[PDB]
């Protein structure tokens, strides 16, 4: 019941820039907390608040400033962002009890420069007639390519509704040019359905990639299009 | 160095098998202990919480114990399914109130290998909707014993194997994609694929 | 509250004979206090303090004491420095009182 | 016969970082335990301080307190952050736990908490509650402390079961030391009072135990109603000191005596003539 929300869910930033992670809570909880998760370590407390106006130092407060403007909101402010603050940031809330109700998490990547940032090109590949005849199943393949950094959320949508059943996405994107340093990534995903469902021409299949990049505030010196946080997708109807 | 240590660091189990996760701590005092479950790029799903000196808990397939004298806790998982593939975190709260601090463990990376009943290995060619010039090769319907490897040519791209789960039909199948700028017969050469692989034409 | 000091001897006071001198400081808070037992204004070394405690009214008390041989000439006192007071208070021992 | 057991704790908090906690324990008017901030363990001040507890029983009990002292310090520090900027350092907290012993198997345990020298909180029944006179801001601290079910159960067991059991042991183990009898020594003296032609005779009494004592100035066999006795001042060797003062006229100290009755004397009362 006691839900907690975080925003942004995914963020890309440059060294020296300001980053503001927010955390809304409508449980009327006095106490709110900020953690960060790093592979090899557990969740470590950064800052916490006992009420509007209050902010307290945690275990690892250095590099962060907290802010509790109200009971609901509790913000973690990175005044001068650095690569060492690349982490997953979790927010929590609770009453006088020991239970702390955690939020969904916030991924942050702090790059050195934004010069190589690029959104993906999405292609949707239709299933083979061989597969349908052999297995009586239809596998659609999605392909995001030529994007940097690797902060993307690939998802499948059938008739404007997200499908999870019969979906497989690559756990980690592979590099296009492993030799080069700042290499662009590629990501594949698969959606398997029954033949009759694919053969139905009133079913609209769509693979969507939520790319996270620059914002409106970020300055851009290059001549190409500004690689902002955007969506790219590919679509296809059924056919018998 | 840390006050909460988990074991094993990681482990791999086949679907249907059991596994036991350890958690030793040196936190004082120890009010309660909580086991979380963190899927790949997801939040913290609580499994159970133990409070008594010699407490026992259960949550269907999940069950856990705690001995505060030994400062030890286990998490038993009966009949592991594919979805159990996650990081399992151990947490110890030193108070029974908001005054307490939570001491987190590094976690235990569990990987459940799926049980493929009826394999039917094949390498199909798929075509792009926009422009039909481009294509990908889909090696699919192979059992967990088969291992896909990276391509010989760097221009050719091959992904690691991945499993999906059609829940309505109760069906699981491994799959891997390959593409380049190249035929499907030549796609998965550098890979020990089954001999009875169906190459259509 | 301002601390109440009281000086008294354990045994009957007689010139020459060794004896113990007590200094009982009471009715003070906060408990941070500096107690000194003096001989002719000079600081007596090695003075045994009792463990600090408090009464029903939550007011702190402590017993300082030391050995002494009371002469006709020599004067003994108990100096107390406390946050409540501005200048340290000094209560002199009177064999008669 | 009715002995009161007291566990007095004194905690000073100067700022966020610096703090010290000191404790003493009294059975009647005899110190049984000491526990300095410096010391990691509780010190016995008497040979019978462990009572009728086994060595293992004492270790379990001592460890319980050792954990409490660390947890108490951090809790208070966090409670100050919670209320801030309502209340701020410096802060002085005092606890007065214990249990009065009545004849038979009858007792009354208590746990009184004072904040800046003012009795504000107590443990009653199965929870912390405020008392009349306590500020309203304490309600949140109380709410938090009552959320801790484990602390409640532990304190309940401590007051209800452990305190009376433990003290019943002490009274047996330190019977002779509690029921000891020491003889008072007396001596006379005089000083000039505020008045012009008035003297003030003083009758010193020192080195007696227990506390109950009778001291009066007398003219032959006539009680002097002017006699005003002071407070009971302690000695280092765990005996009591008392002086009785009587205001008189100068050249009118003829046939004035100080009679002193005490249990240890046993009939043979002390009389000192001027
Ligand atoms: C007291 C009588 C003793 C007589 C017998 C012995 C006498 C021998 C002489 C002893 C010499 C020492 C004299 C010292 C005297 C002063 C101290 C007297 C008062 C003692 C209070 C005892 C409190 C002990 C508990 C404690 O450490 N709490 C600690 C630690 O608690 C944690 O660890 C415990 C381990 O025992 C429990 O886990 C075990 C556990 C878990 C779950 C369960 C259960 F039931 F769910 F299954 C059970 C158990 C607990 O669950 C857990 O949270 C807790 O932090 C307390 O809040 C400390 C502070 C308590 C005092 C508060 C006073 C009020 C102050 C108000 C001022 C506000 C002002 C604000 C500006
Ligand atoms: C320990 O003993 C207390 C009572 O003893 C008193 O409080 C101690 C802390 C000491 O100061 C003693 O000297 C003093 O005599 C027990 O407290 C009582 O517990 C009962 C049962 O839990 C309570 O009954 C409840 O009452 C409420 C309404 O008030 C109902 O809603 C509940 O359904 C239930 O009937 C009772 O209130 C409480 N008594 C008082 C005076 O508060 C305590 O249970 C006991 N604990 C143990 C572990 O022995
Ligand atoms: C009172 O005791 C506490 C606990 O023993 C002292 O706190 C420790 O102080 C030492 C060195 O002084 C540090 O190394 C520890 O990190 C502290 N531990 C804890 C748990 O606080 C405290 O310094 C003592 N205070 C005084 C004034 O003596
Ligand atoms: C805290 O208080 C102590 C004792 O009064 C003092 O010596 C110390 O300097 C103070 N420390 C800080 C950081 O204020
Ligand atoms: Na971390």
């Amino acid at each position: 019941e006691a839900a907690v929300t975080q925003s942004p869910r995914n963020k890309v930033a440059v060294t020296g820039g300001k980053v503001t992670l927010s955390c809304n809570q409508t449980n009327n909880h006095n106490n709110m907390y900020w953690y960060r998760q790093d592979t090899g370590h557990g969740l470590r407390l950064i800052h916490y608040s006992y009420g509007a106006g209050s902010t307290e130092k945690g275990d690892i407060p250095d590099g962060y400033k907290a802010s509790r403007p109200s009971q609901e909101n509790f913000s973690l402010i990175l005044e001068l962002a650095t690569p060492s603050q690349t982490s997953v940031y979790f927010c929590a809330s609770g009453d006088e009890g020991y239970t702390q109700y955690f939020g969904p998490g916030t991924r942050l990547l702090v790059l050195e420069d934004l010069r190589n940032v690029t959104p993906p090109k999405v292609s949707l590949f239709e299933p083979s007639k061989a597969e349908i005849s052999h297995t009586q199943k239809a596998t659609l393949v999605c392909l995001a390519t030529g994007f940097y950094p690797d902060h993307v959320e690939l998802s499948w949508w059938v008739n404007g509704k997200e499908v999870h059943s019969g979906v497989c996405t690559d756990p980690q994107p592979l590099k296009e040019q492993p030799a080069l340093n700042d290499s662009r990534y590629s990501l594949s995903s698969r959606l398997r359905v029954s033949a009759t469902f694919w053969q139905n021409p009133r079913n609209h299949f769509r693979c969507q990639v939520q790319f996270y990049g620059l914002s409106e505030n970020d300055e851009w010196t290059q001549d190409r299009a500004k690689p902002v946080t955007q969506i790219v997708s590919a679509e296809a109807w059924g056919r018998a | 160095k840390t006050q909460v240590e988990q074991s094993p660091q990681s482990l791999v189990v086949r679907q249907g098998e059991n596994c036991v996760l350890q958690c030793n701590y040196s936190v004082t005092p120890d009010n309660h202990l909580r086991w979380f479950k963190q899927d790949t790029g997801k939040g913290l799903v609580s499994l159970t919480v133990l409070v008594d000196q010699k407490d026992k808990t259960s949550n269907g397939r999940y069950s856990a114990t705690l001995d505060k004298d030994a400062k030890h806790s286990t998490l038993h998982i009966t009949a592991t399914l594919l979805d159990d593939t996650a990081t399992y975190i151990c947490v110890v709260g030193d108070r029974g109130s908001a005054l307490g601090r939570l001491h987190f463990g590094a976690g235990t990376q569990l990987i459940v290998i799926p049980d493929i009943q009826n394999p039917d290995p094949a390498v199909y060619q798929l075509r792009d909707s926009k422009s039909s010039d481009k294509s990908v090769c889909l090696f699919t319907d192979f059992d967990s014993q088969t291992n896909v490897s990276q391509s010989k040519d760097s221009d050719v791209y091959i992904t690691d194997k991945c499993v999906l789960d059609m829940r309505s039909m109760d069906f699981k199948s491994n799959s891997a994609v390959a593409w380049s700028n190249f035929a499907c017969a030549n796609a998965f050469n550098n890979s020990i694929i089954p001999e009875d692989t169906f190459f259509p034409s | 509250k301002t601390p109440q000091i009281q000086v008294y001897s354990r045994h009957p006071p007689e010139n020459g004979k060794p004896n113990i001198l007590n200094c009982y400081v009471t009715q003070f808070h906060p408990p941070h206090i500096e107690i000194q037992m003096l001989k002719n204004g000079k600081k007596i070394p090695k003075v045994e303090m009792s463990d600090m405690s408090f009464s029903k009214d939550w007011s702190f008390y402590i017993l300082a004491h030391t050995e002494f041989t009371p002469t006709e000439t020599d004067t003994y006192a108990c100096r107390v420095k406390h946050a409540s007071m501005a200048e340290p208070k000094t209560v002199y021992w009177d064999r008669d009182m | 016969k009715n002995y009161t057991f007291r566990c007095l704790q004194m905690s000073s908090f100067a700022n966020r970082s610096w703090s010290r906690t000191d404790s003493v324990v009294w059975l009647g008017d005899l110190q049984t335990h000491r526990w300095s901030n410096d010391s990691a363990t509780i010190s016995f001040t008497k040979p019978w301080s462990q009572g009728k507890l086994s060595n293992q029983q004492w270790e379990k009990l001592q460890h319980m307190f050792q954990v409490y002292r660390v947890s108490f310090t951090r809790d208070i520090q966090e409670l100050v952050k919670m209320m801030s900027p309502k209340e701020d350092y410096p802060i002085e907290i005092q606890l007065s736990a214990g249990c009065e012993m009545y004849p038979g198997n009858a007792s009354e345990s208590f746990l009184h908490v004072a904040f800046q020298g003012k009795y504000v909180v107590r443990f009653w029944g199965t929870s912390w509650q405020t008392v009349p006179g306590a500020p309203s801001w304490l309600d949140l601290p109380i709410k938090v402390l009552n959320a801790d079910q484990g602390t409640s159960a532990t304190v309940q067991m401590l007051l209800n079961d452990t305190c009376p059991l433990f003290v019943r042991g002490l009274l047996e183990a330190g019977k002779s030391d509690l029921e000891k009898q020491e003889k008072p020594v007396a001596w006379l003296s005089s000083v000039p009072s505020s008045a012009h032609g008035h003297r003030q005779l003083v009758c010193h009494v020192s080195g007696f135990y227990p506390k109950p004592v009778w001291v009066m100035w007398m003219r032959g066999d006539q009680e002097q109603q002017g006699t005003h006795r002071g407070d009971f001042l302690p000695n280092a060797d765990e005996t009591w000191y008392l002086q009785a003062t009587l205001d008189v006229e100068a050249g009118e100290e003829a046939g004035l005596a100080c009679r002193v009755k005490h249990s240890s004397l046993g009939g043979q009362d002390i009389i000192l003539y001027w």
